[PDB]
């Protein structure tokens, strides 16, 4: 019945209609996982936290519990984490890090002391 | 009067004091330390202190840590006693500066006396303290500290209910949680906007972690509740000197590690070994062992971190000042928006910025 | 553990003498004339303020202020020119230039300090194995002119001939600390 | 002890004074040069020297901790007499 | 306090006697210090005050460190210390007014 | 002898004052308006 | 001790604390500048015995950073997803004054 | 026990190296030598060109928020033909960890800008240029921050003489501050401190 | 050989730029001697700005030439602003130091440099 | 992209060193000699880089040792000589290399002290 | 090293040997670890430095009052570790961490000895020798030092 009048953090909405921002996020970054190379480390690992994090949104409705069993602090903290989240998706699949590495260091580059 | 863009030329107290430590021993350059934010001076050389002594592996004795937080939770007070003041003083309010700089005196008495200096004192060095405590002066910090609660009522009387100083300060600076990390705040602009965050609590370097203590958090973001928070803090740290005092383990006040701290004045005049590491320990300084470390310590303007580089030799090879004020005062330009002259004035206190640590 | 400083415990509760008290608080400066009642308190009260002149401020015997070289009781120079000072002196503000004196000892012939290099940081004392410099609690040695700044061996022995009945019972004093 | 120089300048414990034709002079015009009148060659020298029953004595300053490193001398020289390095005092034995 | 000797603190050199270099005095700041000292009207006095600002003190080896404030402006009095205690201050403050106690200008000016 | 090394005396210091204290005083709210009404009031007459 | 007890109820009730317990300046309760000798006590390591340096000489316990996946030799690199560390609790209210 | 010694957490040693690996096989086509130090504190080297996509993955990625950027240094070691090793130390709030990021450059191998990513950066990424010569793609105003409006220099670059090569004072010929080169009354004194013997066996280095 | 452009495909790309910076200058010597209260006359400001770029004319490295070109830039930001005063501005001038002579037998008269 | 560039790294332009230590200034790199007070062989193992000393001269007023030269404190330690090499090359410095001058391995033996007909017979003790 | 000292009694003192202009021998200092005596009589060919005594006592030095003076006899200085026969031209002058080492050779003699002219601000304090096994095999002679 409560819904937090007042988040904690200033800049935050109340964000009064949780469970269905949260379905919707963690499973639009699970469609554009979809589109990695399979091997690149990015989708699987990914993967396995999207999915944890989502069957969690689903086993709980009250919000209380919910921030509690899903330790990312308030709602909305977790909530601007999955936009967040959505976003280096998008970003990693054109900068394309599984490539091998590229311009291995020259002799002496972390020897130290010098 | 509205300001459209701030563009702070900082580099007017730019004495360089990186480049000079490079050139000096590790017991030479604790000095640049007090002197970099010279309103907390003590507590810097914490940092100091920390850094040499994680890269040299030792720890101090039991009761040199509790100087060092009870003497480090002075420098809190201290601090705060200028930041709720001076922030005062632009905005029109002179006389709480007064009342409460009959108080500074009082404490400076502790600094001269426990060092021989008002200010810098070189007290707190890596290996533990310099020199103990004389005889009373835990008796005379706890006669100040009875009275203290009532001087921070009595400036808490005069500008904290006004309507003058309200609309001076509430729905002014307002920093959004989201822009206070990525600009890179810390310390009381944190806790401010709403974020819970604070080292003495997350990542305890002394006994810090023995010891009882609130985090005051704010609201709404703007300069009346971290004010709130500096006036806040200065009644939770005048909370640890009560704990301090009332467990003070004895003990010694240097590590008992002749290779890193000077022995004794007595020892030195008919032992030796004293005499050749205290003959050395002044001349060449202790040796750290290669490495790198940011240690960041809980200063009272916010995470205040010291980057050690070092390699085989007895003076540092890079030493990076991580100056709270430098992520406060480059967002200066996103607090005042839409702000008259005036709030900028008093939106350069309530960071409670000193430029030493700043330009450094 | 945290603690709220600017939030509202419960609202949305208010009547006709609640809604006055506030009335009358707004109305009526009644938290306005409740900051000029601390005012006038102060006004009724001592000052702190002390003659400089006539009554001085207190000290500690760690003070740290004008330097001076100290001599052994029977008149002997304590200085041996170990140089250790200077070595550690992070504002290489000392110079010594020491050769034998033509009795034998190990003397100094060159012990200038420059008061405007050093920084009052006490080092120097704590560093010296006879304690020949020390710090004496005169903070009051201003000049008209850059130059009585540059102390030399002349002048820190004068302080040091003349602080002695004060230097001997500060270190007498703190030794035991050091 | 202290002798003035020809030139009438007052002649310091290390020795040194100026040349009746050196410029640097002009500093003393109007003022003076300090010099400390109590040497410290004449002074240890007043001192009598010490008598003592064993072969090796030690010295310090006085106080212990308020004086010098704790030393030990050598007393076996009949034609000299043992010197504290530190402090100027000396010591014979018989 | 120094309201006692009638001394207080204005923010303008248009309205200031004395002028207290009171800490570093780096490059980027020296030519303001010297325009500052120049809009105080004569007769103007300056009270170098720390190790810093009389000489280079801790920094005077720094590259942007000018060694003292007596290269340019033209100090008056040299109050030592670092900080120099706040009596040391006020002695200086002191030990200038009885520099000025002993002027002489209107002397002279008859056997001009 | 015995080490005296400046520590606390035997049972800890007395508690300090740590929380605000701001004393609460003033007319009712009622008062004060009935004073300046009254003082209105009989001024006219 | 010197307000005539007129005055002392006039800034006593001015101020709206007592203040006369609490005053700043201070007038007898101050240590007495001179105190006894101190004789501070010997730290450990002071033993005399079975105090070999080799045991706690923390200086020399450092070691060269150790190394994970450098690329100069061959280092290699089902796996679960990891953290650099278990989240932060969150904190609990103040008890003494949480609202202030 | 022993009190000297400091107290050993090692279970922060293996949370850290766990993650160390885990980014290292996460990005690999920048990430070189992750290491973990005694004091436990973990440290990620990183080709230049690959600044943006870390720092970008290391604030978003949910496993690692590392959303406040504590500082941005710069190490200059004239040994390496690439001097200059940016530092970046992060910090989380939120798995309260701290993470070291760093890559090399050089004073003719400018590095791409972060402002992008954290705002922090915005100062720090000047007073890097300021004070070292490392130019930096992207940043929009990018401008000396501490020096004088008027050197011609880098001061903290090894090569740069610690008394710098001028000095200001006041003229009454021009009757303004002027620049001339440095004259000392006192030369600095280096003082040669090194130890011929070996503190350190363990960190030897054989010919 | 084989090293990362900056701002330059090849030299007379930033000879190019250079070129642009000049005309920066030289469109601005006429109103920094009249914004700010300069004692030169613009004839001979221009010729400061001239000789300073002869002082650089040497050089043929791209990489060296763009990031000349970038601080010339910023040391025309701070002039363009008041940022840098009078004090500043009239050190490029140098009417204070003694002309250093360059005859050996001058050398030789005063000092031991070479 | 890369670029083609077959002239000598240069940067002596952007340094801002002054042209009187360009050309004049002369470097040393050596490896510094053993303190033979010492025994030990620490100080060494590094290539440093000094520059060519320059006048010093008692101060008028107290007899310090005043310069006018920025360069003369500065000392550059470097890993091996060809890195120390292209560092003065490429900041337009002269510079001249002393070679290393490692110790030959000597051959003792603690029984040649007590040789029953060679020379080496020691003594003493 | 250990870093402190389980010492508590009475140390022992020597007397010392004013053994000729060079050096100055305060033999109360020595480690006694025969360095001098062996380079004395494998080097210089002295032959008039050795041990006396034994136990605690086992004093080093010339038995009777003689002059150790000889071409190679500065030397001595730079072989005891310990300053217990140090040269009496530098006694008490200047100290190592001032001084600023750099490289030179002799030209009093024409084998061309490699030196370390130790200056300490603009002037020459000491004259050490420099490690070549060409020439000046670690050693220099009395007249250049
Ligand atoms: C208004 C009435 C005048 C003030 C008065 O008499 O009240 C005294 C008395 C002072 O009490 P207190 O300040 O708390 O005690 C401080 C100690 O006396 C502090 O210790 P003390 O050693 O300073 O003792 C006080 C002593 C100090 O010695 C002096 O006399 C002060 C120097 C005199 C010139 C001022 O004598 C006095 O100060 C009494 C002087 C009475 C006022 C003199 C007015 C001079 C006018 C000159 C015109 C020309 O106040 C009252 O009882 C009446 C208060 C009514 C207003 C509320
Ligand atoms: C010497 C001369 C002394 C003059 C009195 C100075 C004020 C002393 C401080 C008193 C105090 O502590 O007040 C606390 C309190 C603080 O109030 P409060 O903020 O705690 O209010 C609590 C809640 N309510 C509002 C419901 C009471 O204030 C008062 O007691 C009085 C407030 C009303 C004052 C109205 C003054 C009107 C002035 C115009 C009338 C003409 C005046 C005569 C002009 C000549
Ligand atoms: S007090 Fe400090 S700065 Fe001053 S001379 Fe002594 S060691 Fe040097
Ligand atoms: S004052 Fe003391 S430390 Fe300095 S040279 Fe003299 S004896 Fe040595
Ligand atoms: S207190 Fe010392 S360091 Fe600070 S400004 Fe003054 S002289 Fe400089
Ligand atoms: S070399 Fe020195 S320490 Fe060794 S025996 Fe000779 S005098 Fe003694
Ligand atoms: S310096 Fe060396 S030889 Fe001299 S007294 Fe000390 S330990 Fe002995
Ligand atoms: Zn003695």
């Amino acid at each position: 019945g409560l819904l937090k009048k007042t988040t904690g953090l200033v800049g935050l909405a109340v964000c009064d209609t949780p469970h269905e921002r949260l379905t919707i996020l963690y499973t639009k970054t699970l469609d554009i996982l979809k589109h990695f190379p399979k091997h690149a480390a990015y989708r699987k690992y990914t993967e396995q936290i999207t999915n944890e994090k989502l069957d969690m949104v689903k086993a709980e409705p009250d919000v209380k519990k919910l921030e509690a069993l899903l330790q990312g602090g308030e709602v909305e903290e977790v909530i601007l984490q999955a936009e967040k989240e959505l976003s280096l998706a998008r970003k990693m699949l054109k900068w394309k890090p599984w490539e091998p590495l590229v311009e291995e260091p020259p002799a002496n580059q972390w020897k130290w002391p010098i | 009067e509205m300001v459209r863009k701030c563009d702070p030329h900082i580099g007017l107290l730019h004495r360089g004091t990186e480049k000079l430590i490079e050139y000096k021993t590790y017991l030479q350059a604790l000095p640049y330390f007090d002197r970099l934010d010279y309103v907390s001076m003590m507590c810097n050389e914490q940092a100091y202190s920390i850094a040499v002594e994680k890269l040299l592996n030792i720890q101090p004795p039991p009761r040199a840590q509790w100087i060092r937080v009870l003497f480090g939770e002075i420098t809190r007070i201290l601090n705060h006693i200028m930041a709720v003041t001076t922030h005062a003083l632009d905005i029109g309010a002179m006389t709480p500066f007064f009342w409460m700089f009959e108080e500074r005196e009082k404490m400076f008495e502790f600094y001269e006396r426990v060092s021989g200096a008002r200010m810098h004192a070189a007290y707190i060095r890596p290996g533990g303290v310099h020199q103990d405590l004389p005889l009373g002066l835990l008796d005379d910090i706890y006669e100040f500290s009875k009275n203290f609660s009532l001087r921070i009522d009595e400036v808490e009387e005069m500008l904290t209910n006004n309507r003058i100083w309200r609309n001076r300060t509430v729905d002014i600076g307002v920093v959004t949680a989201e822009d206070a990390l990525n600009y890179g705040f810390s310390g009381v602009m944190l806790r401010g906007s709403g974020i819970q965050w604070d080292l003495r609590k997350t990542q305890p370097y002394d006994v810090y972690d023995q010891v009882e203590f609130d985090v005051p958090i704010g609201s709404r973001g703007d300069c009346y509740d971290r004010y709130l928070c500096r006036v806040e803090e200065m009644r939770q740290s005048l909370r640890i000197i009560e704990q301090c005092l009332n467990k003070m383990p004895p003990g010694e006040i240097k590590v008992d590690d002749a290779k890193v701290s000077p022995p004794k004045r007595a020892e030195m005049k008919t032992s030796m070994e004293s005499l050749i590491h205290h003959f050395k320990l002044y001349t060449e300084g202790y040796q750290v062992p290669p490495g790198a470390t940011y240690t960041a310590i809980e200063a009272p303007k916010g995470e205040f971190g010291v980057y050690l580089v070092s390699d085989g030799s007895s003076r540092p090879y890079r030493c990076k000042i991580k100056a709270p004020g430098f992520a406060h005062l480059a967002g200066l330009d996103k607090m005042s928006k839409g702000h008259m002259l005036a709030d900028v004035v008093a939106i350069i206190g309530t960071q409670d910025i000193v430029f030493g640590e700043i330009d450094r | 553990t945290y603690k709220y400083v600017n939030k509202k415990e419960q609202e949305s509760e208010v009547d006709m003498k609640s809604a006055t008290d506030n009335a009358a608080r707004i109305l009526m400066w009644t938290e306005l004339i409740r900051g000029l009642g601390m005012t006038l308190s102060y006004l009724f009260r001592e000052p702190a303020t002390i003659n400089y002149p006539f009554e001085k401020g207190p000290l500690s015997p760690r003070f740290r202020g004008e330097h001076a070289l100290r001599r052994y009781p029977s008149g002997e120079e304590r200085c041996i020119a170990c140089k250790l000072c200077e070595a550690i002196c992070p504002a290489q503000a000392i110079t010594i230039e020491a050769e034998p004196r033509a009795d034998g000892s190990r003397r100094t012939t060159r012990y200038d300090i420059d008061m405007t290099k050093c920084i009052y940081c006490g080092f120097c004392q704590e560093a010296c194995p006879v304690d020949a410099i020390v710090e004496g609690p005169n903070f009051e040695f201003s000049t008209e002119t850059h130059e009585e700044l540059l102390y030399n061996k002349e002048k820190l022995l004068n302080n040091g001939d003349k602080w002695e009945a004060e230097i001997a019972a500060n270190i007498q004093a703190d030794y035991l600390y050091r | 002890g202290v002798q003035v120089s020809p030139s009438g300048e007052k002649i310091t414990h290390t020795g040194q004074v100026y040349d009746e034709k050196d410029y640097r002079r002009v500093r003393f015009v109007d003022r003076q040069k300090e010099v400390n009148e109590n040497f410290a060659i004449d002074l240890i020298a007043q001192q009598p020297v010490n008598e003592v029953e064993h072969r090796i004595i030690a010295c310090d300053g006085g106080g212990g901790a308020l004086g010098h490193p704790k030393v030990y001398i050598n007393l076996d020289k009949e034609t000299k007499t043992g010197t504290c390095g530190y402090c100027g005092l000396q010591f014979k034995q018989h | 306090d120094m309201d006692r000797f009638g001394v207080v603190f204005r923010a303008s050199p248009r309205q200031a006697d004395v002028m207290i270099v009171a800490g570093t005095l780096t490059n980027k700041m020296a030519p303001a210090l010297r325009k500052v000292y120049d809009q105080m009207p004569e007769p103007r006095y300056v009270v170098s005050m720390g190790s810093c600002a009389n000489g280079g003190g801790y920094y005077h080896y720094s590259y942007s460190v000018v060694r003292g404030c007596d290269r340019i402006v033209p100090v008056d009095i040299y109050v030592p210390g670092c900080p120099p205690t706040a009596e040391a201050l006020l002695y200086g403050i002191l030990q200038l007014q009885r520099k000025i106690k002993r002027e002489q200008k209107l002397k002279i000016w008859y056997r001009r | 002898s015995k080490v005296k090394q400046d520590m606390p005396p035997p049972g800890g210091y007395g508690p300090i004052d740590y929380k605000r204290n701001l004393p609460r005083r003033g007319l009712s709210g009622y008062s004060m308006f009935a004073v300046g009404i009254g003082a209105l009031i009989f001024g006219y007459w | 001790a010197s307000a005539t007890r007129v005055i002392q109820k006039l800034r006593n009730w001015a101020s709206g604390q007592d203040l006369q317990a609490k005053l700043q300046l201070r007038y007898q309760e101050i240590a007495k500048r001179t105190q006894p000798p101190p004789k501070l006590p010997v730290g450990p390591s002071h033993k005399l015995s079975n105090n070999y340096y080799c045991t706690r000489d923390g200086r020399r316990e450092v070691v060269p950073p150790s190394i994970i996946m450098s690329s100069q030799k061959a280092l290699v690199s089902e796996k679960k997803a990891v953290t650099p560390a278990p989240p932060m609790k969150r904190w609990e209210l103040s008890k003494d004054q949480p609202y202030l | 026990k022993r009190p000297t010694v400091r107290p050993r957490s090692d279970v922060t040693h293996k949370q850290l190296s766990a993650f160390g690996e885990y980014v290292a096989e996460i990005l690999p086509k920048y990430v070189q030598q992750v290491q973990v130090s005694c004091l436990d504190e973990l440290e990620i080297c990183i080709h230049p060109d690959g600044v943006i996509p870390t720092l970008t993955f290391l604030r978003d990625h949910t496993n690692a928020q590392f959303k406040s950027l504590a500082d941005l240094t710069a190490v200059d070691v004239p040994t390496r033909q690439n001097r200059f090793e940016i530092v970046y130390n992060l910090l989380s709030l939120r798995f309260n960890s701290r993470i070291r990021v760093k890559t090399y450059a050089d004073e003719l191998t400018p590095i791409d800008s972060i402002v992008s990513v954290h705002i922090a950066a915005n100062w720090y990424e000047r007073e890097v240029w300021d004070m070292f010569g490392v130019f930096f793609f992207n940043h929009p105003d990018l401008r000396r921050i501490l020096t004088d409006y008027g050197f011609e220099g880098h001061p903290f670059r090894k090569d740069f003489p610690l008394t710098g090569y001028v000095e200001l004072r006041y003229d009454d010929e021009v009757k303004r501050v002027v620049a001339e080169p440095v004259e000392l009354a006192q030369e600095f004194r280096k003082f040669d401190l090194n130890s011929p013997w070996e503190a350190f066996p363990a960190y030897r280095q054989p010919p | 050989t084989s090293v990362k452009p900056i701002f330059s495909r090849d030299l007379n790309e930033a000879k190019r730029r250079v070129r642009e910076l000049y005309r920066a200058w030289y469109r601005e010597v006429p109103n920094t001697v009249h914004l700010m209260q300069l004692d030169i006359t613009v004839k001979q400001g221009r010729d400061k700005v001239r000789e300073m770029f002869m002082k650089n004319a040497h050089v043929t490295d791209p990489r060296v030439v763009d990031l000349l070109v970038i601080k010339g830039k910023m040391e025309l930001q701070e002039t363009i602003k008041v940022w840098k005063q009078r004090t500043h501005v009239m050190r490029f001038f140098h009417e204070t130091e003694t002309p250093r002579p360059k005859d050996f037998l001058s050398k030789f008269y005063m000092g031991h440099d070479p | 992209q890369l670029i083609t560039v077959d002239e000598k790294l240069d940067i002596t332009t952007l340094t801002g060193v002054p042209e009187e230590h360009i050309k004049t200034r002369k470097v040393r790199i050596f490896v510094p000699a053993r303190n033979n007070m010492q025994s030990g062989v620490n100080n060494t193992k590094k290539w440093k880089m000094e520059f060519d000393t320059r006048e010093r001269w008692e101060n008028p007023l107290m007899g310090w040792a005043s310069t006018a030269d920025p360069l003369s404190n500065m000392v550059l330690t470097f890993s091996a000589k060809e890195d120390a090499i292209a560092f003065a090359e490429k900041n337009g410095w002269s510079y001249d290399v002393e070679e290393k001058k490692v110790p030959k391995p000597k051959s003792k033996s603690y029984g040649a002290n007590f040789s029953w007909n060679k020379r080496t017979r020691v003594s003493t003790k | 090293g250990s870093d402190r000292s389980r010492f508590l009694e009475g140390k022992r003192a020597v007397e010392d040997k004013n053994i000729g202009p060079l050096v100055k021998t305060i033999m109360t200092r020595c480690i006694q670890c025969t360095r001098c005596i062996r380079f004395a009589s494998e080097i210089a060919g002295v032959d008039d430095l050795g041990t006396t005594g034994r136990g605690n006592d086992m004093q080093v030095g010339t038995y009777i009052e003689k002059m150790f003076m000889s071409e190679l006899s500065g030397n001595v200085i730079d072989i005891c570790p310990v300053g217990a026969l140090t040269s009496k031209p530098y006694a008490f002058t200047a100290r190592p961490w001032e001084t600023r080492k750099t490289e030179s050779i002799d030209v009093m003699d024409a084998v061309g000895s490699n030196i370390v002219v130790s200056t300490r601000t603009g002037e020459v304090m000491r004259i050490l020798p420099r490690m070549h096994e060409d020439i000046n095999e670690e050693w220099i002679s009395d007249k250049t030092r």
